[PDB]
């Protein structure tokens, strides 16, 4: 019964994080993905 | 076996408290929609490559 | 952390791994006490500008003092929207604005200041 | 695409023939003008050092810098109230609208104030737009409150209905409205009788035009972009100025309290001097840009006052 | 007013002469409840020092500091700090120290 | 292209953003002054093909389809108009052969129609 | 040394921008006058003297 596991890697990419009324991070934009997010 | 890292991989960059405010910071993150590796057996050894995102679902 | 202000109990819900926060632009808002683990906000004690109202130099040496946008609860006494004005006598009837103060109120007549 | 400039028509020009109108449409037009800004005021000695005697001790070596900056800001906040006084307060006294309203069929009910509250349009206007301060920065209140300005504008347009250009020269003279409009027609170059013969059509077009404006404003967003711009610029200048406090300016730390709390006076004063130079330069930049914007507003207010003088208290002859 | 306006006569009107604030009272201090000192003697009172090419290093944490004994006494032949005033060392709380 | 200089620039904060914004505001204002001066007419009127304006000679004022009008060419022959690093110049929104079409419309209107052209139909 | 060069060049640039803003304001005033002249003298017949 082999189960699955995913693996990714990190990179130094500036993010803009959206905080809510509870001080919780609920969204983010990756400032180098595409011209729009840029 | 690749996969779409849609948006996961966001984390709290520091122990400081903010609310109802947008803040832009630079740090190590997982690029959006990047590919991920899928394993299901054969468990090889894996480079750590300056940080590692791991996810799974109880072996 | 060494500063000044007023500490009050914080309803702003922290998370188990936060010591203090900032609402905007490095303005620290709260802090958790390193003993009781309680979070208290630091609201700086009131301050502001003080202005003087005079009829001049020869007409009189009396003067009224206006504390801009301060509720006169700290150090006659009459409250406006410009702030709390102390030393002027309030009247009911209206006149042509002589010495402008703010928010429609202006100020000497019958040997004393009038607002 | 390459932009088109406009519809291409060619008037058929000869020498024996003329085109003449055989009808007319009265219409209305909205023209928006800013005349003020927020009376910003900042305490320099608190902005740079604040609750630190030693810092101000070093600040004293730059003389009157704070005094000049404070004075300049006072001189602009003062002329903003001057601008408002010059544009609105041009009426000798406060006229009142007569209670029985029979202005020849012209329905002015959406322009005049309703004691229930300002006029309907004024309220719509205020609700169209969406008008911080924590360390030595403040905003002074205006001299003339909203209800006081709406009292000047009620006196103004309650005069020009009852007396026309007259009330703007000497004593008001009551003249029936329809006669006044007929005269104004003569003032353009159309024989008086045209107004009387077509009075009903004119009143109808006027009313349906006021209603069209009411709805254009009630639904079309970005109606007041010109007015919104000033607010955005003021907010932007304040937010950038506040943000600059976190800059290091080549110091070991952006916070005065920590450097001071852990360094002997020699090195501490050096790091403080670096911080001061930076913060002072930022303040000088702010005040310069604020002065330029103030000058531009002053010019705008002067234009608005001129337009009011010739178009509201009288009848303009100059075209466009 | 006379003082700010630099004149022995001040005409009619309104003049701003100064700011004001309410001064702080009754100083308070809240340090963590932990109460125990580090083995500072173990750092200086030992002969098992490492060679330069193999320089050793340890960590100092979870304890009460106080280095006035090391600062003022002649125990050290050289005592120089970089960006920190030694006379404030006892009043400065840190996360960790590497020796 | 200096990494160390850049590092020594971040310490100064938002200076460059502010300066850039200022030059953008002026450049937009420059495009607006021309939109606000020449674009006063909604249509592009054209001079009638036959020219019998009661004897008044207009040939040196009007455009000459050989190319602008004669006078304009003369004007463009009387003035004495690069970038290397960090500095640039943007083109205007309205080109020369577009402005000369606003002038040749307002001037072909005032002639045929008098002042009514810009009042209504 | 780099800090010295940076401060100097930054100040020279800020001076340039300030002068450009003032000049631009004067040009704006000129353009407004030009617009008025086109509106009143070309699209009609001004009566005001001179
Ligand atoms: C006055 O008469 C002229 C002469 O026909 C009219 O001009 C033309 O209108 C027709 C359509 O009715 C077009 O096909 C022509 O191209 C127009 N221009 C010419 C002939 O040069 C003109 O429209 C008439 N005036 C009005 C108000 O209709
Ligand atoms: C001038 O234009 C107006 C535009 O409204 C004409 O008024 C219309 O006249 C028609 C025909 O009688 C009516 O059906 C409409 O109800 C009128 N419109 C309005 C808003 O009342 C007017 O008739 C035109 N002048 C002439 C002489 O025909
Ligand atoms: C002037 O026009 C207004 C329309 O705004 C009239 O007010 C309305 O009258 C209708 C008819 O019963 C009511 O249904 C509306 O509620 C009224 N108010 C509004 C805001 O529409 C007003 O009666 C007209 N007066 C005159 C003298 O013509
Ligand atoms: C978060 O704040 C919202 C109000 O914005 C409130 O309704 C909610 O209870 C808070 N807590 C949560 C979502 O856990
Ligand atoms: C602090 O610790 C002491 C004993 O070490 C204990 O008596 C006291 O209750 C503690 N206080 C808190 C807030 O943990
Ligand atoms: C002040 O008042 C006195 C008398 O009330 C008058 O003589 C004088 O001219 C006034 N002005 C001054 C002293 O500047
Ligand atoms: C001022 O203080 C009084 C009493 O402390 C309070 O009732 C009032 O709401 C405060 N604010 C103003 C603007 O008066
Ligand atoms: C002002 O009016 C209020 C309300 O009627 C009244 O209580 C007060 O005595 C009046 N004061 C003066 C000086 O007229
Ligand atoms: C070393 O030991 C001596 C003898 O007890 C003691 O006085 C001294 O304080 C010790 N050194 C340190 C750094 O504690």
């Amino acid at each position: 019964g082999a189960a699955a596991y995913y693996v990714g890697y990190l990179q130094p990419r500036t993010f803009l994080l959206k905080y809510n009324e509870n001080g919780t991070i609920t969204d983010a934009v990756d400032c180098a993905l595409d011209p729009l997010s840029e | 076996a690749y996969t779409n890292s849609f948006t996961r991989g966001v984390y709290y960059p520091d122990k400081v408290f903010r609310s109802s405010v947008l803040h832009s910071t630079q740090d190590l993150f997982l690029p959006f929609f990047s590919n991920v590796t899928w394993f299901h057996f054969d468990n090889p050894v894996l480079p750590f490559n300056d940080g590692v995102y791991f996810a799974s679902t109880n072996i | 952390l060494t500063g000044t202000g007023v500490l009050t109990e914080s309803n702003k819900k922290f998370l188990p791994f936060q010591q203090f926060g900032r609402d905007i632009a490095d303005t620290t808002d709260a802090v958790r006490d390193p003993q009781t683990l309680e979070i208290l906000d630091i609201t700086p004690c009131s301050f502001g500008g003080v202005s003087v109202i005079t009829p001049g130099t020869n007409t009189s040496n009396q003067v009224a003092v206006l504390y801009q946008d301060v509720n006169c609860t700290e150090v006659n006494v009459f409250q406006t929207r410009a702030g709390c004005l102390i030393g002027a006598e309030h009247v009911n009837n209206s006149y042509e604005c002589d010495i402008p103060i703010g928010a429609g109120i202006c100020a000497v007549a019958s040997q004393s200041i009038i607002a | 695409y390459t932009m088109s400039l406009g519809a291409e028509n060619s008037v058929a020009y000869s020498n024996n023939s003329i085109a003449i109108p055989t009808n007319f449409t009265i219409s209305v037009t909205t023209e928006i003008l800013p005349v003020s800004m927020t009376k910003t005021s900042v305490d320099c000695t608190m902005y740079i050092c604040g609750d630190s005697t030693e810092c101000s001790n070093l600040l004293l070596q730059y003389g009157s810098f704070c005094t000049q900056l404070n004075r300049a800001l006072t001189g602009i906040a003062v002329e903003q109230d001057k601008n408002t006084q010059e544009v609105f307060a041009q009426v000798k006294q406060i006229y009142k609208t007569p209670p029985i309203k029979d202005f020849g069929g012209f329905n002015f009910s959406q322009i005049l104030p309703d004691p229930s509250k300002r006029s309907f349009i004024e309220d719509l206007l205020f609700n169209k737009v969406t008008l911080q301060k924590f360390n030595g920065l403040t905003v002074l209140p205006p001299l003339l409150t909203d209800e006081m300005i709406a009292q000047y504008t009620s006196a103004l347009l309650a005069g020009t209905i009852t007396s026309g250009w007259t009330f703007g020269a000497g004593a008001a003279l009551q003249i029936p409205f329809a006669m006044q409009m007929a005269y104004r027609f003569n003032g353009i170059g159309v024989t008086q009788n045209v107004l009387y013969e077509n009075q009903k059509l004119i009143a109808n077009q006027f009313n349906s035009a006021i209603g069209k404006i009411q709805d254009s404003l009630s639904s079309t967003a970005s109606a007041l972009g010109k007015l919104q711009d000033v607010v955005n610029q003021n907010a932007q200048a304040l937010n950038t100025l506040v943000k600059q406090l976190s800059s290091n300016f080549g110091a070991i730390s952006s916070v005065l309290n920590d450097i001071l709390s852990r360094l002997d006076p020699p090195e501490a004063e050096v790091q403080i001097d670096r911080l001061i130079t930076g913060r002072l330069q930022s303040l000088q930049t702010y005040v310069t840009q604020q002065l330029i914007r103030a000058a531009e507003i002053r010019a705008s207010a002067n234009l608005a006052a001129t337009k009011m003088s010739e178009c509201v208290l009288g009848q303009s002859k100059r075209v466009d | 007013t006379k003082c700010t306006l630099k004149s022995f006569t001040v005409e009619k009107g309104i003049y701003q002469t100064s700011n004001f604030r309410v001064q702080p009272t009754e100083s308070i201090v809240r340090f963590p409840n932990i109460t125990n000192l580090c083995p500072f003697g173990e750092v200086f009172n030992a002969t098992r020092f490492a060679s330069v090419y193999a320089w050793n290093r340890k960590r100092i944490s979870n304890c009460v500091a106080d280095y006035s004994v090391l600062y003022n006494s002649a125990s050290f032949s050289t005592f120089k700090c970089y960006g920190v005033s030694p006379t404030k060392l006892n009043d400065l709380c840190f996360t960790n120290v590497y020796a």
